[PDB]
């Protein structure tokens, strides 16, 4: 099952509902679409990327790789992931 | 509460740093004080000699962030069986996506700037709250 | 051996995973069951290269250790509306601003 969470410039990202789960922000959005006004796509991919990461590496004895950001994107990364409490 | 234990049986060990980060190995010693040791480069071991029941956690040597010991916070050398050294391996946690967040920031703007920063005031506080030693020991106790 | 990608087309953006050894006709399967158009209307590309259904996702380059969580990669999507396919078209994601003095 799949939902859709559109960024602030329309862009549409269509995830697992579990994956999104991940955010209690976006549990209580839902309770199967999101428009966020103040996460631009780029910080918002990003965001997309990470629940991959999380749901992935978590109570994995695998060895866990450095999650990426790039420091153009840190500070609006930093207020989304505030936000979201992820 | 958090205190290694005087019990003068040797214990080897091998601290295996799978992290891409400088480890700093700290031992908790008789009166729960952190003691620091040499770092581990990236993806290095040291075979080094501890004692059962001692107490050990391991943090990104610059930044103090936290960092995992076979899955855990904290590491006690065990009995070694059949003269076989015991594993510690250290690894990133998942961190948060927030707290991943204040360590690039954190790494990038000096203190003095972080106010300069222009976002809300409650996470000006969250870049001051450094990962700390004596801060997660009091959490753990 | 799990792949990570990032199905994009227009401004739409799929983020699912697939086996190495899964086809490409299996991935517009999975499309099929997201953006509900079967996979006779669709095309997938790795960057300009129009992909073959009976192909492995390995074969046309997506490995577990370049296709990653943490770093997917994007496969381009197409749709026929009608008769013909249209040109495959990807909307770039906004830019961030200039680093503040500070960073
Ligand atoms: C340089 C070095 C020296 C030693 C020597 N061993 C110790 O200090 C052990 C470790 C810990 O169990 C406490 N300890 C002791 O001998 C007891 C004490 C410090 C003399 C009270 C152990 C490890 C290391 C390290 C080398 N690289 C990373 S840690």
């Amino acid at each position: 099952m799949y939902v859709k969470l559109i960024s602030s410039d329309g862009h549409e990202f269509i995830v697992k509902r579990e994956h999104a789960l991940t955010s209690g922000t976006i549990k209580a959005m839902l309770s199967n679409e999101v428009n966020f006004r103040e996460i631009p796509s780029h910080v918002l991919s990003k965001v997309c990327m990470y629940f991959t990461y999380k749901v992935r590496y978590t109570n994995s004895s695998t060895e866990i790789p450095e999650f990426p950001i790039a420091p153009e994107i840190a500070l609006e990364l930093l207020m989304a992931a505030n936000f979201l409490d992820c | 509460v958090l205190r290694s234990v005087n019990s003068r049986e040797p214990s080897q060990v091998i601290f295996c740093n799978r992290s891409p980060r400088v480890v700093l190995p700290v031992w908790l010693n008789f009166d729960g004080e952190p003691q620091p040791y040499p770092t581990l480069p990236p993806g290095t071991g040291r075979r080094i000699h501890s004692y059962r029941g001692h107490l050990w956690l391991f943090r990104d040597a610059g930044t103090h962030d936290g960092l995992l010991v076979n899955q855990t916070e904290l590491f006690v050398p065990s009995l070694n069986v059949d003269g076989q050294p015991i594993f510690a391996n250290i690894t990133l946690p998942v961190y948060t996506l927030k707290e991943r967040c204040l360590q690039v920031v954190r790494s990038l703007v000096k203190p003095e700037n972080y106010r300069r920063l222009d976002i809300v005031r409650s996470l000006y506080e969250d870049l001051e709250d450094h990962p700390n030693v004596q801060k997660d020991l009091e959490r753990l106790t | 051996m799990d792949v990570f990608l990032m199905i994009r087309r227009h401004k739409t953006t799929i983020f699912t995973d697939a086996k190495e050894s899964s086809t490409v006709f299996e991935l517009k399967r999975i499309v099929e069951g997201i953006l509900k158009r079967p996979p006779d209307e669709q095309r997938l590309y790795k960057d300009d290269q129009l992909l073959d259904d009976g192909k492995t996702l390995g074969e046309c380059g997506f490995t577990s250790q370049t296709a990653r969580p943490q770093a997917p990669a994007t496969v381009g999507l197409a749709f026929r509306a009608d008769d013909t396919f249209e040109a495959l078209c990807i909307e770039p994601f906004s830019s961030p601003p200039e680093l503040p003095d500070v960073m």
